């Protein structure tokens, strides 16, 4: 399984090459290969079956990772009052890292999320960064939010699904407010527009069964737009007028965050059936500018998040979690026409395990590189991708099939109303159609069998994540079904 | 020592409100005093919806404290308009900020608003003064993605002239000039060249670009930015691979490259590689094409060598 995934230690490490011109890119590339390389160097490679003498050992130090979580749950320090406005982050950092490393909270602890996480939400419409007496709705920490809901929640009267469920028309009505006619979203009231709001407003829209046509006129148009010449994508792109722009042009260089949310956008469109619609991307651009971001040996085979920049841990969710869906969207291409591993899976762990840990004795928790401190965001997004990475996801189109036979469309929750008179569904055999595919769908992502890479040993071994949501799919399947009234 | 809100004169008639967590909060933040005692101010505040003066200071004070406070810089915008205030003094602030080395999405995007909102006639000045903001970071997200908006916005209400463009592209190549492996330079400059929708698309044009693409390839042979520009910009035009392929060959073992190539310059270039993998399949030889193929995934780019098998196998 492991003839296209070669170790980081099985091959030559060797800086880039200068050409006899340097600049400061390269200044700062050169020393970041030592610094990798010299901690690579003093670890024992991960794949010997008898650890060496003298040499750091490389597993997953999971109870100190446990143990630097655990502030969460009494507090943080003063100076990470610039996180004030993000509490809800902080809070999906922790509880989806605690389901990944297979540790549980106790009911008590889980009903002080899902409490906090209600203080949170602003009786029109979404959540905010922190109490509703206090910040105004915002799409991010709305998904960060109904994410943590579905780790932390259940379907009791204290469980907190049910007020998600209460919450549907505002949660919209919030949506439509945030909808621009050239199809972005601003993030808040005046507030900026990018994928990132994009990604957030679909996977909750997906997940609490609030789609509607005039939600989402153009949007796949301003996603497709967002995509660069080198296949990557952009935060945004800009619409040249003269509803009905000319033409829209992308506004910056493609970036693994917005590669992911527009990758992750675009694939939940795909799941809507509307004429014409969702606008197609460039499928193999996108998965040629994914592989190319995956760093030499000498780097510990990280990946950037963007050309000529530096690897960083977070980097293996964004740019790593991204791979499955290129290689669907290409899989399909490929066949409207009418398999090894398409990054180093081996290399993407050994850059976890050596390089992205916290050295051994001390805090825990992971962290961009070596010398920064450990944070709870790349705690999160290192152990996301290194699921990606030890288990070969896949969106299986006979999953997808099994799960259009089970969908009962005589259950389901109150129609949301839509803003326009005309906005909404044409009848309810289109309707009942929508919420069957995008449930069916959101429901088809698998590990595959026999496709499991545990570099270092089973110890080693994290849970499965689900491309486009980022949740166990244990924690996504009773959460949709829920809203969806499925069993 | 700090005095209290409490004790202010000019605060006496509001009766702070204060954070309403519920009783016992998971992720809870220790909180200075100062900035406590701030919001607890300005949640009485914008629960009764004042727009005044001392308003706008204490949303000063708070996003000083934290800058990436949305709500709070979502409340001072509207004390801006709704107060009339000068939004060129508020231009004037926010360059301190950036001085301070305060900033977000949240600062970023004021800024926005506030160029949006005077309207300049000529934004010149905003121009040169994002150019000079990124010296201290020439890779800068935030700021590239900016520049964008301010040409793709005035240029819509036609107040970008032809001067003005010109000295962009050459400030562009001044930058990298510097550094030639500035990603987000050579972004820059594929919206000058290539994407806005007032760039010229002749023959002179496409021989300049493709002219200057090569010279920086020659330059820097082992440059991604360099590479990624080319294959965008000849599959963007729809140009044949194969005529251009002299210029190529030399990396795989108009302008071509040094007879010496440059010291510290090894052999093949695994994008030149690519380069020649993909005009074999232009000339549909597909054989030809597997085999370089094969040859990226065992032994010149080994950390993709599964997805240059994906290739491969394409091809047979
Ligand atoms: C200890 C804080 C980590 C800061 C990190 C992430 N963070 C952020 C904050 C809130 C929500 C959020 O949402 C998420 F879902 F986590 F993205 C992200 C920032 O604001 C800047 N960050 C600095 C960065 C570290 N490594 C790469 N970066 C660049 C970067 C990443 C993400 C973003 Cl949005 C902006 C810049
Ligand atoms: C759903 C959601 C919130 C997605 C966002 C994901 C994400 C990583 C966004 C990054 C945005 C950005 C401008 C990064 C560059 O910052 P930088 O210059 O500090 O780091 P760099 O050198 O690695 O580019
Ligand atoms: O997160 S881990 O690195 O797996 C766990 C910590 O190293 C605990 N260290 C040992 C605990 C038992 C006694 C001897 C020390
Ligand atoms: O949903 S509603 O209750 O009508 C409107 C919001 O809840 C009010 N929250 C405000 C956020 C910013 C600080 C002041 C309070
Ligand atoms: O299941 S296997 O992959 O065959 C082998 C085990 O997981 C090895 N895990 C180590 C055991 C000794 C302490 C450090 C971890
Ligand atoms: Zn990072």
């Amino acid at each position: 399984a492991t003839e296209f995934t070669p170790s980081v230690y099985s091959l030559v490490s060797k800086p880039l090459p200068s050409n006899s011109r340097p600049s400061a890119t390269l200044d700062e590339q050169a020393e970041t290969e030592d610094l990798i390389s010299q901690l690579f160097d003093l670890t024992a490679d991960p794949n010997a079956l008898v650890s060496e003498h003298g040499k750091r050992y490389s597993g997953l130090r999971k109870q100190e990772h446990t143990q630097f979580l655990a502030s969460s749950f009494f507090q943080l320090p003063g100076k990470f009052v610039s996180l004030d406005a993000s509490r809800p982050w902080l809070v999906f950092w922790t509880v989806h890292s605690l389901d990944l490393l297979g540790v549980a909270l106790d009911q008590g602890t889980k009903d002080r999320v899902v409490s906090t996480l209600l203080h949170f939400l602003s009786p029109k419409g979404g959540f905010g960064g922190g109490p509703a007496n206090s910040q105004i709705p915002h799409l991010l920490p709305t998904y960060a939010s109904v994410c943590s809901l579905a780790i932390a929640g259940n379907d009791s009267s204290t469980g907190g699904w049910k007020d998600l469920a209460a919450a549907r028309q505002s949660i919209y009505e919030f949506f439509m407010r945030c909808k621009r006619p050239d199809g972005g979203f601003v993030v808040c009231e005046g507030g900026e527009v990018d994928v990132r709001g994009t990604y957030c407003l679909l996977v909750v829209a997906t997940l609490l069964d609030i789609i509607t046509p005039e939600l989402l006129h153009n949007v796949d148009k301003f996603v497709s737009a967002c995509q660069t010449y080198e296949g990557g994508f952009a935060c945004a792109s800009f619409p040249f007028p003269s509803s009905e722009p000319s033409c829209r042009v992308s506004m910056a260089e493609a970036h693994g965050g917005y590669t992911s949310c527009s990758l992750n956008s675009h694939f939940l469109l795909t799941s809507v059936p509307l004429p014409s619609f969702p606008l197609s991307i460039d499928a193999n651009a996108a998965l040629r500018w994914t592989v190319l971001q995956q760093g030499e040996p000498i780097e510990g085979g990280g990946f950037r998040g963007r050309t000529n920049k530096l690897v960083d841990g977070c980097y293996s969710w964004w740019v790593g979690g991204g791979a499955p869906v290129a290689e669907e969207l290409v899989r399909r291409e490929k066949s409207r026409k009418v398999i090894p591993p398409i990054f180093n899976r081996v290399a993407l762990q050994e850059f976890t395990l050596v390089a992205a840990q916290q050295d051994p004795g001390s805090t825990g928790g992971l962290r961009d590189k070596p010398g920064k401190r450990p944070d709870q965001y790349h705690t999160c997004n290192n152990l996301s991708g290194l699921s990606i990475a030890q288990h070969k996801m896949s969106h299986s189109p006979s999953t997808v099939s099994s799960n259009r036979l089970k969908f009962d469309a005589s259950k389901g929750l109150p129609a949301v109303k839509p803003v326009a008179p005309g906005g909404g569904w044409k009848n309810e055999d289109e309707r009942q159609n929508a919420r069957r595919e995008i449930w069916a769908n959101a429901l088809g992502w698998i590990e595959e069998e026999g496709g499991e890479i545990i570099v270092g040993g089973k110890d080693n071994r994290i849970n499965t994540t689900t491309p486009v949501f980022n949740i166990l799919g244990l924690r996504l399947k009773p959460f949709i079904n829920y809203f969806y009234c499925q069993e | 020592t700090y005095i209290p809100m409490s004790q202010r004169r000019s605060w006496a008639d509001v009766k702070p409100i204060m954070q309403d967590d519920g009783p016992n909060p998971v992720v809870p933040i220790m909180y200075s005093e100062e900035y406590k005692d701030a919001m607890d101010y300005f949640r009485a505040i914008a629960a009764k919806e004042e727009k005044s003066e001392r308003a706008l200071e204490l949303t000063e004070i708070i996003v000083r404290m934290n800058p990436a406070h949305y709500t709070v810089w979502q409340y001072r915008f509207s004390l801006l308009t709704s107060l009339n205030k000068s939004l060129e003094d508020e231009l004037r602030l926010m360059n301190e900020f950036a001085v301070q080395n305060l900033k977000s999405y949240q600062v970023w995007h004021h800024r926005l608003l506030l160029l949006d909102r005077i309207s300049p006639q000529d934004p010149v000045s905003e121009i040169e003064y994002i150019h000079g903001s990124l010296l201290p970071d020439p890779k800068n997200y935030h700021t590239w993605a900016y520049l964008h908006w301010l040409y793709s916005h005035f240029s819509t209400l036609g107040r970008i002239s032809e001067a003005q463009w010109g000295s962009e592209l050459d400030w562009c190549n001044e930058m990298l000039r510097v550094d030639g492996r500035n990603n987000s330079a050579w972004g820059w400059r594929w919206y000058l060249r290539v994407s806005r929708p007032g760039a010229e698309t002749s023959s002179r044009s496409l021989q300049d670009e493709l002219i200057y693409i090569l010279k920086s390839i020659h330059l820097i042979p082992h440059n991604v930015s360099a590479w990624n520009y080319l294959r965008g910009f000849l599959k963007h035009f729809s140009l044949p691979l194969v005529p251009i392929l002299p210029a190529i060959l030399p990396y795989t073992a108009f302008p071509m490259p040094s007879d010496p190539l440059p010291e510290d310059t090894p052999l093949p270039v695994p994008l030149a590689l690519e380069y020649l993998a993909d005009s074999f399949i232009e000339q549909n030889r597909v054989d030809d094409a597997a085999k370089v193929f094969e040859k990226l995934s065992s032994e010149y780019d080994q950390m993709r060598a599964g997805y240059w098998e994906f290739r491969r196998r394409e091809c047979a």
